[PDB]
């Protein structure tokens, strides 16, 4: 069974990067 | 920790991918309208016409959320430099100017003769986001005077904010500054009254808010804002509480990161 022509039609994924979160206490 | 924040703080509208060759020039672009939502976000992935010998070794890439200003300029880039000079400018950088959709980009170099399919590219937020979680003392607990929700009495400004977002953050990102009120001690007359938006019961994901007890009293005070990136010290959140009021500074970093979320939990 032929496979198709290794030619294809390009794909990019994109993913949403997540925050980086930091947290951090003060006081006054 | 990594947070994949909100549905509002993921949303992508529409995309702009740029190929670069080998070169970092002649760049391949392909504008994904937003009006065609190929873009398959139940894949995550586009789907282009270029073929893979046409491709090649390519640096890509995706810029998402752009308005026909920042589109226009990536038109017309030419050289990957190009894209650390498009920027868009917010005349009162914070929120709620600032707001979904943000604009995001990311890039990955990827060989499409080896595989038909970059995998992948990591899209990331052009703006940050600045959380405050005031608890108050016994000495600010008082029964607050309340005006169409919002605390006349306990109020806010931001100091040195950029104004600029960058779609991809130069080398060293220059300062375009302002603040949201300049009003002087005791006066403070142009400064932000607390506002309620936060007290809301799906609560959006900026805004002001506090917590009142049975007694009627404040006890605790919130505030969550975007803003854009700075590589340079400055930024500043003040608060003025009741006594002229009190007048609390919060310096925030030194370099205020794109797609990073700053979180306070804040005495005073």
């Amino acid at each position: 069974a032929m496979e198709p022509v290794e030619d294809r039609s390009i794909e990019i994924s994109i993913r949403v990067d997540d925050f980086t979160k930091t947290g951090e206490t003060v006081r006054y | 920790e990594r947070n994949q924040g909100s549905a509002a703080e993921r949303l992508i509208t529409n995309l702009y991918l740029l190929l670069f060759d080998q070169s970092g020039a002649n760049p391949a672009k392909y504008y994904i309208a937003g009006n065609t939502f190929i873009w398959l976000p139940d894949d995550m992935k586009v789907k282009l016409d270029m073929t893979q010998s046409e491709a090649g070794e390519r640096k890509v890439y995706v810029v998402a959320n752009v308005d026909n200003a920042v589109k226009t300029a990536l038109d017309a880039v030419a050289n990957e430099s190009d894209l650390q000079t498009v920027k868009r400018t917010t005349a009162m950088p914070w929120s709620t100017d600032i707001a979904s959709p943000f604009l995001m980009s990311g890039n990955k170099t990827h060989d499409f003769l080896a595989n038909r399919l970059l995998d992948n590219v990591p899209l990331v937020r052009a703006i940050a986001k600045v959380e405050l979680n005031i608890s108050l003392s016994e000495k600010f607990q008082i029964v607050p005077i309340i005006v169409n929700g919002s605390l006349s009495e306990f109020k806010f400004r931001y100091v040195n904010f950029d104004k600029e977002t960058y779609v991809v953050k130069p080398t060293t990102k220059p300062d375009n500054l302002i603040s949201s009120a300049n009003g002087v001690w005791p006066q403070i007359t142009d400064w932000t009254v607390w506002g309620a938006s936060l007290n809301t019961s799906p609560a959006p994901d900026a805004g002001t808010g506090y917590t009142l007890d049975a007694n009627g009293k404040v006890t605790a005070l919130r505030i969550v804002t975007y803003l854009n990136e700075r590589d340079s010290k400055g930024a500043t959140v003040e608060v003025a509480l009741p006594r002229g009021p009190e007048l609390y500074r919060l310096p925030l970093p030194d370099k205020i990161l794109r797609n990073h979320w700053y979180k306070y939990e804040v005495e005073i």
